[PDB]
C-alpha cells in the first residue's frame, strides 16, 4: 500500500510531481515481482496525476 | 402489413430477409416515380414538323413512334383485366403452416406461465 | 496591432 | 464569373454587378438563384486602383469613401420578392479574407455592418482538428430558426445549449481539475457534438440525415463512445439508414418535422445498429 | 407455487365461470392481469379429485402437469435472468427463404410477361441513305 | 433513335434453398423460352424491314 | 492570455456556483415550506 | 421476485401472436403490387423512347 502525500492548490512548484515520479518509480518496481499494490493519496493533484 | 415482420428475423434468416426487402423497395421506387407526374411528355408534333425542314425521317420516326404507343396501349388495356405461381404458394402455405404451430407451442408456453401466476395468486 | 498589446500588458 | 488577376481592373471591378443582373432573371422571373461572391477584398483592390489611376482622392487605408455604396449597391439586390412580383429569390454568401484576424479592418467591419449574420472561419480550429472550422459563437443568423426546418429546430436548440456550456467550461476543465458527473456529462457531449460536426470535403449531406446523426449525437448514443470512432459511427449509420431505413428519411423531408411516430422508428433504427456494430465503448 | 387448486365449487370460490375472465394482482407492485377463464379451466383437466386439503377447499393437480407448469415459470424466470435470452418464444424460423425466392419469381414472372404483349413489333420503316431519302 | 427493351436486363432467379428448386427451375426455363422467342420476334422483324 | 483568464474565470464561477445552487435546491422547501406546494 | 420475474418476461413475449397475422397478408398485397407494377412498367418503357 503506496500512500502519497501531495496538495490541492496549484502553483506549488514541482513537489507533486516529483512525488508522483517517486511513486510511479515504486510501483513499477514492485508490480515486477508480482507484489499487487494499492494507492492511497492526499490531494486532488496525486489523482490527477496517476489516473490514466 | 407484412413489412413490420423484421423484429422476427434471425441473423441466420438475414440477407435473404433484406433481399427480400430491397426488391420490394425496388418496385416501390418505380411505381411511385412512375405514377407521380402521370403524363407530361406527351410530345407535339406541330411543333417539330415547322421547326425542322427535313420532315422526310421526322415521318417515319412520328410512324414508328404511334406505332409503338399504340401496342403498348394495347397491352396496357389487356393487362388491365393460373399455375405457375401456385408451386411457390404452396411453399407460402407451408410457411404458414410452419409458423402457425411455433406461435401454437409459445401461446401454450405464455397460457402455462398465466396460469402459473393464477395458481400462485390464489 | 495596439488595443492587443494593451489588454497583454494589463493583464500581466 | 471568372475576372482573374490577368482581366482588368474594370472587368473585376464589374464581375458582381455582372452576376447579380444574372441573377435578378431568376429573381424577378419566379424563380430562386444562389450567388457566390469570392474575393470580395479584389473588388475594393480594383476600385482603389481605378480612383487612383483616375486622380480621384483616396480615404483610409487608400480606399475612396464609395466603397459603402459600392457594396450597397451589390447586397441590396439580394432580396425575398413578394406573392405578387413572382415570389422568387437571391441569396447571397459573400467571402472575405482577414489578415491575422483583423475585422477590426474597414472592409470587414463595412460588410458585417451590412449583413444579415456572420461564418467566422479560424485556422487553430482548423488545425485542431474541426474542419470545417467554423466558430459557432461568433458566427450568428440574425434570421436564425425561421430559415430553419422544424426537424432540426427541435435538435438545434439543444446542441447550441450543449455546446454553449462546453465552451464555457472546457477551458478551465483542461487544467487537470476533477469535476462532477452532472459537469463530465457536459463535456463529453460537447466533445461528442464537436466530433460530430466535422466533415470531410465535398462530402455533403441531406437534411433528413443531418437530422438522424445530431439525434443520435444529442439523446446520448455517443457519450459513452470514443472521440475518435465517431468518425465511422457517422458512416455506418449514414450507409444503414440509407439502405434499410429510407422511408424514415422520405417522411421527414416530406413531413419537415419528427411525429411521436417518426421519433420511436429513429430509436429503433439506431438500438437496432448499435446492435449490430461494436466501437471502442 | 404450490399445487392447492381451489375447487370451482360455489361454496368455496363463489361466481368461479360467472364472467368470462379472471383477474390477479402480481408482486408487491400488485400488477393487474387479466386471463381467460378457458386458460384456467385446462387446469381442472389434471385436477385430481382424491385429494383435498386446506379444509377441503383445494384439490391437487397431477404431479406431471403441475411440473410442466413450474418449469415454464422457472424457463421464464432464468431467461429473464439471462442477458443471452431470446427475443421470442419462437422456434427456428426458416421460411424466409422461400418468401424471397417466391417475391423474386413473381417479379421476374412479371417483367417477361410484359415484354411478350410489349413487343408484337408488326413492322418497322428504316431510312435508308439513297432510297428513303 | 428507337427505343427497344434490352431483354437481357431481365434477370433470372437465384436459388437460396432446396425446397424452391421446383419453383426457380420452372421459371428460369420458362425465361429462357421467352428470351428466345422474343429475340426472334425481334430480329425478324429488322429483317423483315430490311427485306 | 485574455481569453485563457476570462473562459477559466467564466468555467470555474460556473461549477462552484452550479455546486451551490444545488445544495440550496436541496436545503430550500425544509426552511421556507411556505413555497412548498405540497402543502397547497 | 419470481412473480414479477414471470410477468415482465411474458410481458416482454406477448407481441409474439402477431408474426402470423402480418404473413397472411404477404399472399394478399403482393398479388396486387405485382399488378400495379407491370403498369409502372409500361410506362417507364413510354417514357423512355419519348425522351429518346
Amino acid at each position: 500500500a503506496v500512500l502519497a502525500l501531495s496538495s490541492d492548490k496549484g502553483l506549488c512548484g514541482g513537489v507533486n510531481s516529483f512525488v508522483a515520479k517517486q511513486a510511479r518509480i515504486v510501483i513499477k518496481e514492485n508490480e515486477m515481482a508480482g507484489n499487487a499494490v494499492q494507492v492511497y493519496g492526499v490531494g486532488d493533484k496525486i489523482r490527477s496525476a496517476l489516473q490514466r | 402489413s407484412w413489412m413490420s415482420l423484421a423484429p422476427f428475423v434471425a441473423p441466420n434468416n438475414a440477407a435473404a430477409w433484406r433481399k427480400l426487402r430491397d426488391g420490394a423497395q425496388e418496385v416501390q421506387t418505380v411505381i411511385e416515380r412512375q405514377s407521380t407526374p402521370g403524363k407530361p411528355q406527351q410530345i407535339d408534333w406541330a411543333k417539330w414538323e415547322s421547326q425542322i425542314a427535313h420532315k422526310d425521317i421526322l415521318n417515319c420516326l412520328k410512324t414508328f413512334y404511334t406505332n409503338q404507343v399504340q401496342i403498348l396501349d394495347r397491352a396496357l388495356g389487356a393487362l388491365e383485366t393460373c399455375e405457375g405461381a401456385e408451386k411457390g404458394w404452396a411453399l407460402f402455405d407451408a410457411a404458414l403452416s410452419a409458423c402457425a404451430k411455433s406461435v401454437e407451442k409459445s401461446e401454450e408456453l405464455l397460457s402455462n406461465g398465466a396460469r402459473a401466476l393464477w395458481v400462485s395468486c390464489s | 496591432d495596439l488595443k492587443i498589446v494593451a489588454a497583454r500588458m494589463k493583464s500581466v | 464569373v471568372a475576372a482573374t488577376a490577368s482581366e482588368a481592373a474594370p472587368l473585376q471591378f464589374l464581375a458582381p454587378y455582372s452576376g447579380c443582373a444574372m441573377g435578378e432573371w431568376f429573381r424577378d422571373s419566379g424563380r430562386h438563384c444562389v450567388i457566390i461572391y469570392d474575393d470580395l477584398s479584389k473588388q475594393a483592390t480594383a476600385y482603389r486602383q481605378m480612383s487612383l489611376l483616375l486622380r480621384r482622392p483616396p480615404g483610409r487605408e487608400a480606399y475612396p469613401g464609395d466603397v459603402f455604396y459600392l457594396h450597397s449597391r451589390l447586397l441590396e439586390r439580394a432580396a425575398k420578392m413578394g406573392d405578387k412580383s413572382g415570389g422568387g429569390s437571391l441569396t447571397a454568401l459573400p467571402v472575405i479574407e482577414t489578415q491575422a484576424g483583423d475585422v477590426s479592418a474597414y472592409i470587414p467591419t463595412n460588410v458585417i455592418s451590412i449583413t444579415d449574420g456572420q461564418i467566422f472561419l479560424e485556422t487553430e480550429l482548423f488545425y485542431k482538428g474541426i474542419r470545417p472550422a467554423i466558430n459557432v459563437g461568433l458566427s450568428v443568423s440574425r434570421v436564425g430558426s425561421a430559415a430553419q426546418v422544424k426537424a432540426m429546430k427541435q435538435v438545434a436548440g439543444t446542441m447550441k445549449l450543449e455546446l454553449a456550456q462546453y465552451r464555457e467550461v472546457a477551458a478551465f476543465a483542461q487544467f487537470g481539475s476533477d469535476l462532477d458527473a452532472s459537469t463530465r456529462q457536459l463535456l463529453t457531449r460537447g466533445t461528442a457534438l464537436t466530433e460530430l460536426l466535422k466533415q470531410r470535403q465535398y462530402s455533403p449531406m441531406k437534411n433528413s440525415v443531418q437530422v438522424c446523426v445530431l439525434y443520435c449525437g444529442v439523446k446520448g448514443y455517443l457519450d459513452p463512445l470514443d472521440p475518435k470512432e465517431i468518425s465511422r459511427f457517422e458512416s455506418l449509420f449514414i450507409d444503414y439508414i440509407n439502405a434499410n431505413h429510407q422511408d424514415i428519411l422520405k417522411t421527414i423531408e416530406t413531413e419537415k418535422e419528427l411525429s411521436e411516430k417518426t421519433e420511436a422508428k429513429l430509436r429503433a433504427a439506431v438500438d437496432e445498429f448499435v446492435a449490430m456494430n461494436e466501437f471502442k465503448k | 407455487m404450490l399445487n392447492f387448486i381451489p375447487k370451482r365449487c360455489p361454496s368455496v370460490s363463489l361466481l368461479f365461470g360467472k364472467r368470462p375472465v379472471q383477474r390477479i394482482e402480481v408482486g408487491q407492485a400488485r400488477h393487474q392481469l387479466e386471463i381467460p377463464v378457458e386458460t384456467i379451466e385446462k387446469i381442472y383437466e389434471g385436477v385430481d379429485s382424491r385429494l383435498e386439503y386446506h379444509n377441503k377447499d383445494y384439490n391437487a393437480m397431477k404431479w406431471k402437469d403441475f411440473m410442466k407448469l413450474k418449469l415454464d415459470a422457472y424457463h421464464l424466470l432464468e431467461a429473464s435472468q439471462s442477458e443471452t435470452a431470446a427475443k421470442s418464444a419462437l422456434s427456428d424460423l426458416n421460411w424466409f427463404s422461400d418468401l424471397a425466392d417466391i417475391y423474386s419469381g413473381q417479379q421476374t414472372m412479371a417483367e417477361m410477361d410484359v415484354a411478350l404483349k410489349a413487343q408484337g413489333e408488326q413492322k418497322l420503316s428504316y431510312p435508308i441513305q439513297g432510297k428513303n431519302i | 433513335g428507337f427505343e427497344t427493351i434490352h431483354e437481357n436486363s431481365i434477370k433470372p432467379v437465384a436459388p437460396l434453398s432446396e425446397n424452391s428448386k421446383g419453383f426457380v427451375e420452372f421459371v428460369n426455363t420458362q425465361l429462357e423460352i421467352t428470351k428466345a422467342k422474343l429475340r426472334n420476334a425481334r430480329l425478324t422483324a429488322f429483317a423483315h424491314a430490311f427485306v | 492570455s485574455v481569453k485563457f483568464m476570462d473562459q477559466k474565470r467564466s468555467g470555474e464561477e460556473t461549477v462552484y456556483f452550479k455546486k451551490e445552487d444545488e445544495a440550496l435546491l436541496r436545503n430550500l422547501l425544509a426552511n421556507h415550506p411556505e413555497y412548498d406546494p405540497k402543502y397547497s | 421476485m419470481g412473480e414479477e420475474s414471470v410477468y415482465k418476461q411474458m410481458k416482454k413475449y406477448a407481441t409474439d401472436t402477431k408474426c402470423l397475422d402480418y404473413l397472411s397478408t404477404f399472399r394478399t398485397e403482393v398479388e396486387d403490387q405485382i399488378a400495379n407494377y407491370k403498369v409502372a412498367l409500361v410506362s417507364q418503357m413510354r417514357r423512355q423512347l419519348t425522351e429518346r
